[PDB]
């Protein structure tokens, strides 16, 4: 799929992340765009082996499994293929431990580039959320 | 998330030397280690990063070639070997890891560059002067 500004920040908004460990939800959609571009089934290859999935590009070598990282850690605790439903619950849980695992939203360097230090009330501005 | 750092001293022009540094942390990660090192005159310049986990490798130009960074069996343990010394080495380098566990695919090679951004643990350095 491929969420529209609005669309995924209402599912965010559902989901719980406006706010979540004082992350404005601009910040979660603003991470979205910089990441997947709103397209739920992104997924990067990258040299080490990895590969990011979904909205959010997580990394198979840390937070998920694809059967194709070797030394690959789990811990999301889940198949990578699930990061890459149409529905966001899978990147929008695995994401919130990322952050709250006490790495933060630094955990992007997408949003610490893009996001950080920028009014992202943008995001989701003119959204009927 | 404290690092130790081992070997340096003094190496003759030409010469090789072994750094060490291991990262206590012990949790999950570090994400990155690299080195940095200072002359007297001069701001705090990179030398190289390695990605634990992946292991991909990133140098400065300025030591690429020469310099190689590598994982130790030890754990959370790098190794940078430093080969064919120049005086233009001789320096202050300390140890730094990144204690970030990066949700999509991170290059330490960035953060190393761009000043340091990221690396959030230092070591103390260890001296090295290659004697002309």
């Amino acid at each position: 799929k491929v969420f529209g500004r609005c669309e995924l920040a209402a599912a965010m908004k559902r989901h719980g992340l406006d706010n979540y460990r004082g992350y404005s939800l601009g910040n979660w959609v603003c991470a979205a765009k910089f990441e997947s571009n709103f397209n739920t089934q992104a997924t990067n290859r990258n040299t080490d082996g990895s590969t990011d999935y979904g909205i959010l590009q997580i990394n198979s070598r840390w937070w998920c499994n694809d059967g194709r990282t070797p030394g690959s850690r789990n811990l999301c605790n889940i198949p990578c293929s699930a990061l890459l439903s149409s529905d966001i619950t899978a990147s929008v849980n695995c994401a919130k431990k990322i952050v709250s695992d006490g790495n933060g939203m630094n955990a992007w360097v997408a949003w610490r580039n893009r996001c950080k230090g920028t009014d992202v009330q943008a995001w989701i501005r003119g959204c009927r959320l | 998330v404290q690092l130790v750092e081992s070997g340096g001293g003094s190496v003759q022009a030409g010469g090789s030397l072994r750094l060490s540094c291991t990262a206590s942390g012990y949790t999950i990660g570090p994400y990155c280690m690299g080195w940095f090192r200072q002359a007297p005159g001069g701001e705090r310049e990179a030398v190289a990063a390695i990605n634990m986990g992946g292991g991909i490798t990133y140098y400065a130009d300025s030591v690429k070639g020469r310099f190689t960074i590598s994982r130790d069996n030890a754990k959370n343990t790098v190794t940078l070997q430093m080969n064919s010394l120049k005086p233009e080495d001789t320096a202050m380098y300390y140890c730094a890891a990144d204690s970030t566990i990066y949700a999509s695919y991170y290059e330490c090679g960035h953060g190393l560059s761009t000043g340091g951004y990221g690396y959030d643990s230092w070591g103390q350095g260890t001296q090295v002067t290659v004697s002309s």
